[PDB]
């Protein structure tokens, strides 16, 4: 890991998470692994872990990103099955 | 030193103006011979007269210096070169050059008395009938060259001088060979026999060459060989074969040598087949080229046992199919090229055997398609050349195992490629077209100037941030939009001659700072006006932007009025089009309803009947602009309808017609252009003066073709037209019925 | 607070060709707006290699993110699968010197 | 050859995902916990991000013999072979192994790797507990070994089991101090680095087998002192790099034996203000070295000896004070030097000339004030100099004698007066060019003279140097643009920002060179656009084509009263009136504003001093440079006018604020056309007006105002005729008959007079 902070790379198939307050669109009929995203998770207590080889005021932080959609899956109410508001890379 | 000889009674001299050199006009007793001399470069002279008479020359010996005479200046036969040296005596210079042009001499040992020790030797156009004698005194000799000459060689002629480092025999047209001609020479490692006609390679003809390293057969009409020829020469390093009309090699030809580094087999069309295991375990072999050789098909076992190959080149060769056992023995390879070859289907399980291959060229092959498994174990590619290879499609996971790529030269494509949708099902994802290009992160250069590109893919400006140069000329791209341009890099683009029918550019051009993008648009059937006005002003009167457009050879196509018209001379004021399909116009005329530059336009000049309603179907101006114009002219209306509720218009036209009065209700006050010209106006339109109003829009009444009644009643009409004559577009056409003359010329005293 | 390897994020407009809406009518009506897609890349000084005020690392690299957008194979014909990438984030990664 | 998952359908979990990239695999399907990625027989990258993903239930996977294996924090068996633990994986002969754990530190022994010995690049991180020489003993032909972030301590004999290993490196290992022989058994150690380890101090006993060492790097190892021969114990080291370490001083002659050293780096050596003399002497060779950012106080007379010449030898930010001349003596050559941010008022010159060959040098951010001539005369090889941020106000007449072929110079934040006569001493000796050393500078690529007391601009430089493309000037003392400055025939870029520019003198510079893109910046330059700018105003007014490019929006003319803070867009070139406005003869109550474009002088008076204003001195043509004229009498009652029109050189009259009481066509000028004639009183007319009325000179516009008119027979017909030519009449209704008030057309005259 020639990078700054330890991180976790996961490929979870999320069940309920939305940019708005409603993930029910994705709580029904996602049982054939319709989607999978290589979500990166920072090391536990990222704030308590400033980057190695440095002592900057900015320690490792994890940001977010989105992915909307229009695709028609095998369920009725799927305005966009692609997940939005997803955590992003960890860096100082 | 003696670069400028002195002038004296016995023999004067004249040193020409040169530092450390001199045009030796020293004799100067007659312009018979002119000499050119440097400190050590040359002493050759323009001996105009064939008889030199060096005795009648100042005979200025300066000792052994590397300068010599080679041109046109000869001596009589049976004479020691010292007699030729009469003008300048030397002490066995290691450099001797001479090029006999007029004739060819036996070059006798008796003739060669005065120069014996030598390193560089040159003979030219002669050396006929020379014994094994002249070589005796030429000790410590290293270099010997033969120019265009003609003589068969006696075997073992040069046995005295085994020290010759370099040999030159080219242009001699060497007829035949003998196993034993050169066996008295061991230090000879440089050798070339181009411009010769050696028929066959005599068995061990090159024997007795202990240290031979360079061999050059370049222009050598040879068709027959033997393994014994190269059996004894294991010390040979690099060999070259060129222009030899042999059909095939003997088996076991090359396994004898070991330190074979480079091999060249260029230009042997007769060469059609190769013996199996030709390159049997020669690790020294690094570069081998067989370009432009009519080789039929490659035998599988050819390169087993050798892995040091770095460059493998086949050139324009007739090879058809490749056994998989050609990369097996060569884990390391740098460059491979198979160009202009009838190969049509690369075996899939081929390239796994190497990792470090860097380039590839399959130009003008017949590659119907490519398998995904080809690129499993390749992480060194920087180029790729598949120009006109009869491709049809690209496997989606083609570049999965090739991330190190930098440039693709797909180029001219005597073939087709559906570049519309890799994945467009109901299950497809609109994030990015799943083209194999997403993997190629560091890709920078790509060309498809001939392929059947359906359209542009998004990922190029998304998943390929290193894109620099791209061409799509002579392709099949229908349209273009700004969303297909967010590349954030200085990229030149060539889309000319593509079927670009229309483009859509937002007026608010957003660019990354210092994003110099240049696009070529020429010979594209461009529809105009429609959604192009923003683009039109973007290109026409383009002041300065990061976007540049090679549009010199482009012309409007769709608008018949603007047929083939240059865009630069064209302007949006000329541009209008209609694609809303509304039935608003009465259809009894031209009945425009288009949006002429953000302005609804109506042109009912199509033979409008008299008293035809001006706006039988006014536009609601929905989703558009209320600026409306009406054109009903050239139409006989001796009386207009002159009745129309306030309608959002700014422009009216009525010519080749007439009027008798006007209604204030008929005329909205948001009007700017009212024609009322070319139409008779005899009667005094008194109500108009009542309706004369300071309208909001810039009134431009061109009241013309009027023949009023110049008199006291409503004579203030002159005051009306004179108080604001700028509004009055024309006053001369006002020429009263009794006296037809401009009203301005008629005063009140004339009126009353 | 500023972070190492300042990077620029962008909302790329989705495909506005709309199947070439100018196929049958050539009057544009695409003036609306959609959420687009957010992509961040580190082109600070065209990827200024020293990525931080803290320095101690003169190299930061943009990182994609592959997403397995399908394993359903709902076409009922084949196990259709697909991986999609995009430069989701950029980050600093130290190198190893020769010494 | 190819690899496939045996039974992907055996369990609902443990789903297989095969691509040409890698046979991706993970046991939990929708939310994987264990992860496995093998590409092809070369690299098996996998992880177990959580303990419950137990390898006990993991299905056997026919892993081929790969050359690289990586394990990321996966659960590890206890005192058992790694391969035995991973019986479900069948990698036969792996060549390199990696391990990194976010938790579960483990004591290390041989039995963990009894099956894994044919390996070259082993590396552990974050979990090392104890070595005890057990594991490392049973290895053979290891290529690289590395430990990282483990906070561990070692016995000296631990590594001595394996004598030979190409490379070893320890980072964040948290060693208190090096044991005297910690890596004693080293024979093949080409390079070792201990970057992050707060070592207490160094002992020579820790250094053994030094022959293999070629490179050594230290980063943050918080040491304070060193043994007298710990580094002198060897010479085979080629590169040495120590940084960021709290050592206050060094033993002298610590590297005399180490004569085979190539490269040394000592940067940000905090708490280090002084160095021992002769320490770097006898250094028979050295490739490069930098000692910057160390704040070294003072140096020995010649620290280095024995080396034929080094390249960098930089000491920037070391805030040096005194520079002994005796250094550089051992170095006949050196490429580049930097001494910025050093308390240097003036270099002793002979130290500098000691070397002849030289590339770019930097001395900026220093307290440099004086510059001796004899510092560069023999400096034949030289590149750009970085000397700005120095208290410099004078320079030698010709100091670039060594390197006339200098390319760039950056003199900023200095106080170089550089007046024209400041250089030029013998006025008649030199005429075109002052004795600026620019004559020596036959070329100068880029010059940075912004923020300096630039009193004088020198056009001779364009002749002194002919290779000049980007000139940097700001905060300069130039009063205005200089004549004949565009004459360089090259794409010079220039800046005039925050420079006291008031007038543009470029009409004498008006000359266009083919294929030239000249550039100037116009920022915070107090332009007085009143006079001598109209030609420039129009030249910049829609400059369709010009070799010179401007930055006008950064400028706004302010000096003229009305043209205050007026950028060009605000500015209208037609209102530019020359500032002097002083014919020295115009009335005090009056003003004379000559218009350059109109060739006229605005004769505008003031004060309404008297009704009978005498005629202005029209014959004064402003030194014959303005023949045409314009009379614009402002705020004045008028009764006195030029009888017989002694001044025909005017076509404009104002009559503003006039109290007129008379009229005479002879009094009315003929060539006068544009006459406002406000505040009128005429109730009559003389028929000779039309005879005088002839608009040949210009449009005879008239605007009768406040006018009492008596409409009667002679004047009515006259008004009819004039209305026939009413194109020159401001308003017909302006007649407005004082008794009645009506229109000329409405009235008939027969009833009035019959
Ligand atoms: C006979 O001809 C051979 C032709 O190769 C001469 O060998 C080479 O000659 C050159 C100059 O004549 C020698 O100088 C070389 O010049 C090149 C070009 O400037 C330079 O790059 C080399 O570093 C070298 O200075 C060269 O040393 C020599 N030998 C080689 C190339 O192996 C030979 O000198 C000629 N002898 C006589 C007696 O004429
Ligand atoms: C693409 O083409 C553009 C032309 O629009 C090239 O412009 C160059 O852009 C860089 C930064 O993007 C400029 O560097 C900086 O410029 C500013 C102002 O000029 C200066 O103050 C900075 O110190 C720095 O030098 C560069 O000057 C500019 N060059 C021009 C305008 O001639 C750009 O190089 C091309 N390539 C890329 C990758 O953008
Ligand atoms: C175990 O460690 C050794 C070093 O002790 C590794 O050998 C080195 O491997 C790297 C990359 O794997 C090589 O880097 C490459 O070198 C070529 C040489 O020209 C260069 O062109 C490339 O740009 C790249 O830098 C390096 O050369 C190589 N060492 C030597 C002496 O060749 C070895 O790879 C490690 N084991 C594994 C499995 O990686
Ligand atoms: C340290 O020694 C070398 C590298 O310096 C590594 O290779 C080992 O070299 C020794 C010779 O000093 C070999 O011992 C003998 O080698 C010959 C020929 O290889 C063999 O026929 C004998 O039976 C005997 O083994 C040793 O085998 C060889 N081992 C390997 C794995 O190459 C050595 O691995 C380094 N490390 C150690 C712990 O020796
Ligand atoms: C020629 O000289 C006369 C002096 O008689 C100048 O007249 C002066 O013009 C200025 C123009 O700024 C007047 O100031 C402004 O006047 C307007 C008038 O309504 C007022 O609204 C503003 O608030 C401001 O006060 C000034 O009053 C006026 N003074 C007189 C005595 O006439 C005239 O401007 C000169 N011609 C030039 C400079 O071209
Ligand atoms: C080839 O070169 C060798 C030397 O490289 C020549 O041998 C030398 O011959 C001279 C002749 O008198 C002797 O003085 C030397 O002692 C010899 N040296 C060696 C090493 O043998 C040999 O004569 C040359 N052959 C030729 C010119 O045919
Ligand atoms: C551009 O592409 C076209 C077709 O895609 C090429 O035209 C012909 O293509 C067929 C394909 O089977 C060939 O058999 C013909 O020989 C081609 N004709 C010619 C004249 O080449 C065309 O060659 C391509 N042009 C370029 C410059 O690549
Ligand atoms: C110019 O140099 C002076 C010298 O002290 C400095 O104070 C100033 O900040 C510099 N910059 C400007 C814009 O004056
Ligand atoms: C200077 O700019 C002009 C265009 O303004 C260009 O033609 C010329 O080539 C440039 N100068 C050089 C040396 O390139
Ligand atoms: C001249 O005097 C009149 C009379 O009050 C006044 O209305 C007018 O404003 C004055 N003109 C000027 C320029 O002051």
């Amino acid at each position: 890991a020639p990078f700054l902070c330890e991180s976790e790379q996961l490929l979870i198939h999320p069940k309920e998470e939305l940019s708005r307050n409603n993930s029910m669109v994705w709580i029904v009929n996602t049982k054939d692994y319709k989607q999978g995203v290589r979500i990166e998770k920072c090391l536990k207590r990222q704030l308590g872990k400033p980057c190695n080889f440095c002592d900057a005021d900015t320690e490792c932080k994890q940001l977010f990103h989105y992915r909307t959609l229009v695709a028609v899956d095998k369920v009725t109410k799927k305005p966009y099955k692609e997940q939005v508001l997803l955590p992003s890379c960890c860096k100082c | 030193r003696f670069t400028c000889p002195e002038e004296s009674e016995a023999s004067n001299c004249s040193c020409e103006e040169f530092p450390s050199k001199t045009h030796f006009y020293c004799p100067d007793f007659n312009p018979t011979l002119y000499v050119d001399v440097e400190d050590r470069m040359r002493v050759d002279f323009k001996c105009y007269d064939e008889p030199h008479d060096f005795k009648s020359l100042p005979n200025l010996a300066i000792g052994s210096v590397k300068l010599l005479t080679v041109v046109d200046c000869v001596l009589d036969d049976d004479r020691p070169i010292l007699e030729s040296f009469k003008f300048l005596e030397v002490a066995d210079v290691r450099s001797f050059v001479y090029n006999n042009h007029e004739n060819g001499i036996r070059y006798n040992a008796k003739y060669f008395e005065g120069m014996e020790q030598l390193e560089n030797l040159t003979l030219a156009r002669g050396v006929v009938s020379i014994d094994r004698d002249t070589f005796s005194g030429f000790l410590n000799l290293k270099r010997l060259t033969i120019e265009h000459n003609k003589l068969n060689l006696q075997p073992g002629t040069f046995e005295a001088l085994s020290n010759l480092t370099y040999l030159g025999l080219v242009y001699n047209g060497l007829n035949e060979i003998q196993p034993g001609l050169f066996d008295g020479l061991e230090s000879l490692e440089a050798l070339s026999l181009s411009y010769n006609d050696i028929k066959s390679l005599s068995a061990g003809s090159f024997n007795g060459l202990s240290s031979l390293r360079m061999l050059n057969l370049r222009v050598n009409k040879i068709e027959s060989f033997d393994a014994n020829t190269f059996a004894s020469l294991k010390e040979l390093s690099r060999l070259e074969i060129t222009l030899n009309p042999f059909v095939s090699l003997p088996r076991g030809l090359f396994s004898e040598n070991k330190k074979l580094k480079t091999l060249i087999l260029t230009n042997n069309r007769k060469l059609v087949t190769l013996p199996e295991e030709l390159l049997a375990n020669l690790k020294e072999l690094t570069v081998v080229n067989l370009s432009h050789n009519g080789v039929g098909n490659l035998p599988e076992s050819l390169l087993s046992g050798s892995s040091g190959i770095i460059e493998l080149n086949l050139g324009y060769n007739r090879l058809n199919s490749l056994p998989e056992e050609l990369l097996s023995d060569q884990p390391q390879l740098q460059v491979l090229n198979l160009d202009h070859n009838q190969l049509e289907s690369i075996p899939d399980y081929f390239l796994e055997r190497n990792v470090e291959l860097q380039t590839l060229y399959l130009s003008h092959n017949r590659l119907r398609s490519l398998s995904e498994k080809a690129f499993t174990k390749l992480k060194n590619l920087k180029e790729l050349h598949l120009e006109n290879n009869q491709l049809q499609t690209i496997p989606q996971f083609l570049f999965s195992g090739t991330p190190k790529l930098e440039e693709i030269y797909m180029q001219n494509n005597q073939l087709a490629l559906h570049a519309n949708s890799f994945i467009n099902e109901e299950l497809s994802i609109a994030d990015n077209d799943n083209t194999p290009f997403q993997v190629l992160q560091k890709l920078r250069i790509l060309h498809l100037r001939n392929n059947s590109i359906s359209t542009i893919f998004q990922d190029w400006y998304i998943n390929n941030l290193e894109m620099q140069s791209l061409d799509l000329s002579f392709n099949k791209l229908p349209g273009l939009s700004y969303t297909q341009l967010q590349f954030q890099s200085n990229i030149t683009l060539n889309l000319s001659n593509n079927e670009i029918s229309q483009v859509l550019l937002i007026d608010d051009l957003d660019l990354q700072p210092y994003q110099r993008i240049n696009v070529d648009l020429n010979h594209n059937p461009l529809n105009c006006n429609c959604n192009a006005l923003k683009f039109i002003q973007l290109i026409q009167s383009k002041a300065e932007h990061g976007l540049q457009f090679n549009v010199d050879q482009l012309r409007c196509s769709e608008p018949p009025n603007l047929l083939d018209a240059t865009m630069d001379q064209l302007q949006t004021k000329d541009l209008l089009c209609d694609f809303e399909s509304a039935d608003d116009c009465p259809k009894d005329c031209q009945c425009a309803m288009r949006l002429l530059d953000h302005t609804v336009i109506v042109n009912c000049s199509g033979r409008g009947l008299t008293e035809f309603p001006d706006l039988p179907i006014p536009s609601q101006l929905h989703e558009d602009f209320n600026a409306l114009e009406v054109h009903v002219e050239n139409n006989r209306l001796t009386k207009l309808p002159n009745l129309t509720k306030h309608n959002e218009i700014t422009q009216l036209y009525a010519r080749n017609n007439s009027i008798q009065n006007l209604l204030p209700h008929n005329i909205p006050s948001k009007l700017r252009i009212i024609d009322l010209s070319q139409n008779l106006l005899k009667m005094i339109d008194d109500s108009t003066l009542a309706q004369i109003n300071r309208s909001s829009h810039l009134e431009t009444i061109r009241l013309s073709q009027n023949q009023w009644l110049c008199d006291c009643p409503a004579s203030s009409f002159l005051i009306f037209v004179q108080q604001n004559s700028r509004l009055i577009s024309d006053m001369s056409a006002i020429r009263c019925h009794p006296s037809g003359k401009s009203l301005d010329s008629i005063t009140v005293n004339e009126l009353c």
